This record gives structure tokens, sequence and C-alpha cells, in this order.
């Protein structure tokens, strides 16, 4: 049975800037098998808005999912994105880096 | 250039909780059109594209019914690999399935391709002279035995030269304006001091289109691949796609290093300097 | 489109 750790990214579709809509998207891809729980962190809590894209792989028969939701930037609040998977040990959490 | 079609089709095992869950997905180069969820209340085929809604009632039903051929198709093809295996029925599998082919410039047949893998590793694959097969182990070797001996690789090259080049040809059309594009990477480098004498020298690429680009650093000519920290292509979500590289570079050094950006839409490799 | 034919059985 192969096991993949997932690739998680957490960005935005557009430079981020304070006033104004964007879309905050967590990438997961290179996972193995394809059970996997993501969920978006809004100042500590859940996003229950979140889209998510349909399920596909790659040629190393890898699959990816792409976990997308409308939102408004600010400083002040905290954004990040919770990954579950059978091979993290704890639910793995990576922090959205706005300058980077 | 060069375009494609490709169709994935992913089920995975449920033990004790009812049918296995199947997912299939059709894409025209790196651009979604048609998706099928086994969980989802529409139980038939949607359109993931503005540019394939304009289909009528007997290609919309006609495809519904070709991707339940399919997922009936692997539902048996859980039990029978099982056994192949020596495997018991509490442990959840997948099998993963995806063909498509591929046109060039002129738009002429490129290459066919069909693949199977179960629980991630490969098993069986169709040549590129899509008459012999391909088996990865032993187990698939009894899956080349019966489908030699009946003959069926030929029907399915009749399918990867005609139906899939010929519809291919059809949704470049249709979608013309959405899939025939190629967008150049907006580029540029970041720089942030990570300690005293220490630096993230991050090169960006947004914003193109298709998905394939690579982005790599070179330090005075030399290329960095151990300390070049690259990250998978990822999408934006409209269509276009992103992608960064980075290496920590002693502060002050940092004119000696330079990113180059390789993608069809360039007109020519483009390198940034500092 | 997809196949409308089948390989056979594994």
């Amino acid at each position: 049975m192969i096991q993949r750790t997932p690739k998680i990214q957490v960005y935005s579709r557009h430079p981020a800037e304070n006033g104004k809509s964007n879309f905050l998207n967590c990438y997961v891809s290179g996972f193995h098998p394809s059970d996997i729980e993501v969920d978006l962190l809004k100042n500590g809590e859940r996003i229950e808005k979140v889209e998510h894209s349909d399920l596909s792989f790659s040629k190393d028969w890898s699959f990816y999912l792409l976990y997308y939701t409308e939102f408004t930037p600010t400083e002040k609040d905290e954004y990040a994105c919770r990954v579950n998977h059978v091979t993290l040990s704890q639910p793995k959490i990576v922090k959205w880096d706005r300058d980077m | 250039g060069s375009h494609s079609m490709r169709y994935f089709f992913t089920s995975v095992s449920r033990p004790g909780r009812g049918e296995p869950r199947f997912i299939a997905v059709g894409y025209v180069d790196d651009t979604q059109f048609v998706r099928f969820d086994s969980d989802a209340a529409s139980q038939r085929m949607e359109p993931r594209a503005p540019w394939i809604e304009q289909e009528g009632p007997e290609y919309w039903d006609g495809e519904t019914r070709k991707v339940k051929a399919h997922s009936q198709t692997h539902r048996v093809d859980l039990g029978t690999l099982r056994g192949y295996y020596n495997q018991s029925e509490a442990g959840s599998h997948t099998v993963q399935r995806m063909y498509g082919c591929d046109v060039g410039s002129d738009w002429r047949f490129l290459r066919g391709y069909h693949q199977y893998a179960y629980d991630g590793k490969d098993y069986i694959a169709l040549k590129e002279d899509l008459r012999s097969w391909t088996a990865a182990d032993m187990a698939a070797q009894t899956t080349k035995h019966k489908w030699e001996a009946a003959h069926v690789a030929e029907q399915l090259r009749a399918y990867l030269e005609g139906t899939c080049v010929e519809w291919l040809r059809r949704y470049l059309e249709n979608g013309k304006e959405t899939l025939q594009r190629t967008d150049a990477p907006k580029t540029h480098m970041t720089h942030h001091a990570v300690s005293d004498h220490e630096a993230t020298l991050r090169c960006w690429a947004l914003s193109f289109y298709p998905a394939e680009i690579t982005l790599t650093w070179q330090r005075d000519g030399e290329d960095q691949t151990q300390d070049t920290e690259l990250v998978e292509t990822r999408p934006a979500g409209d269509g276009t796609f992103q992608k960064w590289a980075a290496v920590v570079v002693p502060s002050g050094q940092e004119q000696r290093y330079t990113c180059h950006v390789q993608h069809e839409g360039l007109p020519k490799p483009l390198t940034l300097r500092w | 489109m997809m196949w409308d034919r089948g390989l056979g059985m594994m």
C-alpha cells in the first residue's frame, strides 16, 4: 500500500489587499490515497462556505485537490488550511503567508 | 501548438459501507469540461466549462450512459484484482484509470494512451504502437493474456485514432477562445532577509497557460538543484496557474544568482538578474 | 468523447 504526504499550499488568487474581495486557495497535491480532510481556518474557526474542485490525479497517479472560497483579506484576520491525512500523524496546519 | 484530451477515473472501495466511490473527470489539456460523482444527487454527467454546455441531449445523456459503464467496470475490477493479490474484503482499495489522445500543430494524431493503476502502483498500460501491452507485475500479466487473446486492443486504437482525435478538434473550435490561448507568465522575484547574513530569493511566475513551465536558478552560470525550493504548479482557479522557486543566499552576493523561466507563451526564454 | 466499448475483464 503506497502512501504519500500531501503538499499543502495556502495562497490567494490575486495579490492580497485589505478591503478588496479575493479568493483564498488551499491546493493539496501529491497524496495517496484520496481520503483527506481539508478545512479552511477563519480567525481560528472553520469556514463553512468552502467549495472544492473535482478529484483528479497526475502521471504518478498522485491525487490533487483545490479548495477555494471567497473572502476579504485583512491584516487582523488570520487564515490557514487544516489538512488531515493518514500519512500525517497530527492535523497539519499551514498558515497563509501574505508576503513571500 | 500541441493539444491533448484526457479522461480520469478513480474508484475507491468502501468495505462495509456499500458501493465503491467512483469519480470521473475529463480534460482538454489543463482545462476541465466534464465530470461525474457517484455521491452527487445529480447522478449524471455534469458540465464543468461554458463551451461544453452547448451540447444537445444526445451528447449529455449519451455520456451519462458511458460513465455508468465505466463505473460498474471498476466495481467488478476491484473484486478481480483483490483475488490477484490475495487480499481481504475489510481493506479499502483504489483503482485508477486514464486514457486519451494527443494532437500536434497540424492537429494530426500524435500519441494515444491508456493506463491502469491499482492502489497507486502501475498495473497495465497500452504501448505507443497501440496494439501491444506492458504489464507491470505478474498479476497484470494475467490481464494481458485475456486481452491479447480477445484482440481487444485494436478497437481501442480505433477509438484513439478516430473518435478521440476527431472530437478533440471539435472542442478546440467550440472553446477556441478558452482553449487555444497562450498567456505568458508574469515573472518577478522577491527578497526577504531571514537572518543576519541570509536572505530568501523567491522567483515568481504568475498567470500563465498552459501549466507546464520550468523555473530554474543559476549562480553565475551553474544551476542549483539541492538548494532550490521548488513547489508544484498550482492553479489560481481562473484557468491560469502559479509557480515559485526559492533559494536561500548569503546576504551580499545576490547579484550572482539569476532566475530563468521557460514557457511556450514566451517569445524567448527570459532571464531576471540583479 | 469517452470510449463506448470496453477492454473486457481483468
